[PDB]
C-alpha cells in the first residue's frame, strides 16, 4: 500500500528515499544514476524502490466509514 | 543467565547454561581451545527454538576443567578490555 | 523453506484476514410476529452476563472492539416457536477486532445489520509459499 | 594488536584488526546487532484514526522509525533492570481539510527534545479529505535480541584480510575481477585496491600463472553501518561491554560454586 | 449509539434518538448508515 520503512533484508531506512527517487525518474532520468546518487548501493535496497506498488493513492477514495 | 551441571569430574565437565547463545559459546570454545592442558572442548545448541547452550570440557587432569574455564573467561575479558581502550582512540 | 525471522519483524509477508456475520430483522405473516435487534434479557436461551458485555444499547457491537471466540456481536430474541435467544457470537477460537458495522434495510423493510471482523496474520513455522515455477 | 582506520564515511565505519581472534571479532560483529540498547516506539495510544491504515499498522510504522539515542543511555534505565527515567512519550495530531494530506516525521513531537526522529522527511501515512488521526506512543530502550526494531545498525560485516600479488603480466584480470583490485599502468599489471579484495579467486581461473591470492592468518576486516540512533564508535564500545558484563557474570556463578 | 450517514468514509453525524419510519438518513435520505468509534482509548502494542 505504501513504502515500508525499513528494507526487508537489512534494516536500512528507505520510506524517505521514495519520493526523490520517483519524481526524478517520471522526469526522465535514469534509475540507476538516480539510486546511486541517493546512496542506495546493495540490490535489496534497490529492490524495495524499483518493485513498490503505490496503491494507498487509490484507497484514500473507498476508505470504510467507521 | 542460569547455569548448572550436568556432570563433572577433575578432568571433564558438562555445563548447561541458559539464556546465553552462539555468541558467547562460540567465544568461549575459542578461548579454551588455547588454554594450555585442554584436551577437547566444544560446545553445543541443542535446539535453535531454545535459548541455552552446553559447554563440554575435558583436560589431561594438569588442571581442572573448571579452573580452564575460568581461564578462558579471564583472557575473554582482556581481550574486551584491550577492544575498548582501542577503539577510543582511532 | 528457511525464511528470515528479521525480515518479518520487519512487515514481510504480513496479512489480515477478514470475516462476515449478518442478521435480518425477520417479520412473520402468521399473528404479526417479529424479531428484534436488542440486548438479550434473562430469555429461554440466555448465555450468560458476561457474553453481552460488547453490545451496545441498540444490541450490536462498536468498531474497534477486541473479541473472543464465543463474543456476542448482535444480539437478537425471536418469538415464541416465550421469547427465544437467536444472537451470533464469535466462531470458536478466533479472535479479532470488529472491522466495520452496518447498518441497513432490505426491500420488504427489514433491519439487515453486517460485521466485519479483522484477524492479523504474522508468518510462522508451518506457511506455506510458493514461486510462479511450481515450487 | 592495533587497531586501523580503513575509511569514516557518514554512518559507515570500516576497521583492521590485527592480532585478535576470529572467536571476539565475530563476537563483537553479532554483540553490536544483539546487544546495544535503542530508543523505540513500544506501544501507541490512540484516540482516533480514520486513515486507509489500521491500528496495527500504524503502530508497526512508528516502531520502525529510528530517534536520536545517544544521550538516552544515560538518563533512561536499560532494559536489564527494570513512569519516569524509563519512558518518554511522543504526539501526533494531524487532519486534512478538503485535499489529500501526506503526514511525515516532523509531525511527530517528544516531550524530551532530545529523543527525536533521525530524519524528519519519512512518510507515515496519506490522509483522505476530512480523516484525522490523534495518538500518543511511548519509547524504551531496547536490545535487538528481543526485537530487530531495536538493532542500532543494518549490515554488521567480518571478513578476512586479502593478500594480493601479482607475479607476471595479464589483461585478463582487470576483466574478471569483480571488485577493481588491479589497473594497467603503463603495460602493466598493478594492485591498486587491495584492501577491496573480497576472495573471489575468479582471477585464478584465467591468470593461473600471473596472480597469486592468500588471506593474512591473523587480521581481519570489520564493517559497520549505523542507522542512525548511535554513531558507529558508541556501538562498538556498548558491544564490548556487553561482552564484559555476560563475561563478569558468569565467572561470579561459576566462582561460587566451588 | 451514535451513527455516521455513509455516502463516503465522512457526512453529517446522527443518533439514535432520531427516530424515522425506518433505517435513514435524516439529512439526505440515504438508506445506509455505520457505527462511528467509540472514544475510548484502545492500547495497542507496537510489535
Ligand atoms: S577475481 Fe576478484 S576479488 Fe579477490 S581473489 Fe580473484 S580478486
Ligand atoms: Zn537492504
Ligand atoms: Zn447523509
Amino acid at each position: 500500500m505504501i513504502i515500508p520503512i525499513r528494507c526487508f533484508t537489512c534494516g536500512a531506512v528507505v520510506a524517505d528515499k521514495w519520493e526523490p527517487f520517483s519524481n526524478r525518474v517520471m522526469g526522465g532520468e535514469d534509475p540507476e544514476k538516480v539510486l546511486t546518487e541517493l546512496g542506495v548501493n546493495r540490490y535489496c535496497c534497490r529492490r524495495m524502490l524499483l518493485s513498490h506498488v503505490n496503491i494507498i493513492r487509490e484507497i484514500i477514495h473507498y476508505t470504510r466509514p467507521i | 543467565m542460569e547455569i548448572k551441571v550436568i556432570k563433572e569430574e577433575q578432568n571433564y565437565l558438562e555445563l548447561q547454561i541458559d539464556g546465553e547463545e552462539h555468541t558467547i559459546g562460540n567465544l568461549l570454545k575459542g578461548m579454551l581451545l588455547k588454554v594450555p592442558g585442554v584436551k577437547f572442548a566444544a560446545y553445543s545448541l541443542p535446539h535453535p527454538l531454545i535459548t541455552s547452550i552446553t559447554i563440554k570440557i575435558l583436560t589431561d587432569g594438569s588442571i581442572s576443567a573448571r579452573e580452564a574455564l575460568i581461564k578462558a573467561i579471564e583472557l575473554a575479558e582482556n581481550y574486551a578490555n584491550l577492544f575498548i581502550d582501542e577503539v577510543k582512540k582511532i | 523453506i528457511i525464511m528470515n525471522k528479521s525480515s518479518i519483524e520487519r512487515g514481510m509477508y504480513r496479512s489480515t484476514f477478514f470475516r462476515l456475520y449478518s442478521t435480518e430483522e425477520v417479520k412473520y405473516p402468521g399473528g404479526q410476529e417479529d424479531k428484534i435487534i436488542t440486548p438479550e434479557a434473562g430469555v429461554k436461551g440466555y448465555k450468560g452476563k458476561d457474553y453481552y458485555r460488547l453490545l451496545e444499547d441498540n444490541g450490536v457491537v462498536s468498531p474497534e472492539v477486541e473479541v473472543k471466540g464465543g463474543d456476542v456481536l448482535i444480539g437478537k430474541v425471536s418469538p415464541p416457536r416465550a421469547k427465544r435467544d437467536t444472537s451470533i457470537v464469535t466462531r470458536h477460537g478466533e479472535n479479532g477486532i470488529v472491522d466495520l458495522v452496518l447498518i441497513t434495510e432490505t426491500l420488504e423493510g427489514n433491519k439487515l445489520v453486517k460485521v466485519r471482523v479483522r484477524d492479523l496474520r504474522i508468518p510462522e513455522i508451518g506457511d506455506k509459499f510458493a514461486t510462479r515455477h511450481g515450487q | 594488536m592495533p587497531i586501523s582506520l580503513i575509511e569514516r564515511n557518514g554512518l559507515r565505519l570500516r576497521l583492521v584488526l590485527e592480532n585478535y581472534p576470529l572467536e571476539f571479532v565475530n563476537s563483537i560483529r553479532r554483540a553490536s546487532i544483539l546487544y546495544v540498547p535503542v530508543m523505540a516506539v513500544d506501544e501507541v495510544y490512540f484516540i482516533e484514526n480514520n486513515s486507509p491504515l489500521y491500528d496495527e499498522i500504524l503502530a508497526h510504522r512508528l516502531a520502525l522509525v529510528p530517534f536520536v539515542s545517544d544521550e538516552a543511555l544515560e538518563h533512561y534505565r536499560p532494559p536489564e533492570e527494570c513512569c519516569d527515567g524509563c519512558y518518554n512519550r511522543v504526539y501526533l495530531d494531524v487532519e486534512a481539510k478538503d485535499q489529500p494530506l501526506m503526514i511525515y516525521s516532523r509531525d511527530l513531537k517528544s516531550e524530551d527534545q532530545m529523543i527525536t526522529p533521525v530524519s524528519g522527511a519519512i512518510p507515515i501515512v496519506l490522509l483522505g479529505s476530512k480523516q484525522k488521526i490523534s495518538l500518543e506512543a511511548r519509547l524504551r530502550l531496547g536490545y535487538g535480541k528481543e526485537h530487530i526494531k531495536y538493532s542500532p545498525v543494518s549490515v554488521s560485516i567480518v571478513r578476512y584480510y586479502p593478500k594480493v600479488t601479482v607475479l607476471g603480466n595479464c589483461e585478463k584480470a582487470v576483466e574478471v575481477c569483480p571488485e577493481g583490485v588491479f589497473a594497467m599502468e603503463n603495460n602493466k599489471l598493478v594492485v591498486k585496491n587491495e584492501l577491496s579484495c573480497i576472495l573471489c579467486e575468479e582471477c585464478l581461473k584465467y591468470c593461473a600463472g600471473s596472480v597469486s591470492i592468500e588471506s593474512v592468518e591473523n587480521k581481519f576486516i570489520l564493517e559497520i553501518e549505523s542507522v542512525g540512533s548511535l554513531k558507529p564508535e558508541r556501538i562498538l564500545i556498548e558491544a564490548s561491554k556487553s561482552l564484559l558484563r555476560k563475561l563478569s557474570e558468569l565467572k561470579s556463578k561459576l566462582e561460587a560454586g566451588k | 449509539a451514535k451513527y455516521r450517514c455513509g455516502k463516503c468514509w465522512k457526512e453529517l453525524d446522527d443518533d439514535q434518538l432520531k427516530t424515522l419510519p425506518g433505517v435513514r438518513c435524516p439529512y439526505c435520505g440515504y438508506r445506509i448508515i455505520y457505527m462511528v468509534r467509540k472514544p475510548t482509548v484502545k492500547i495497542v502494542k507496537a510489535i
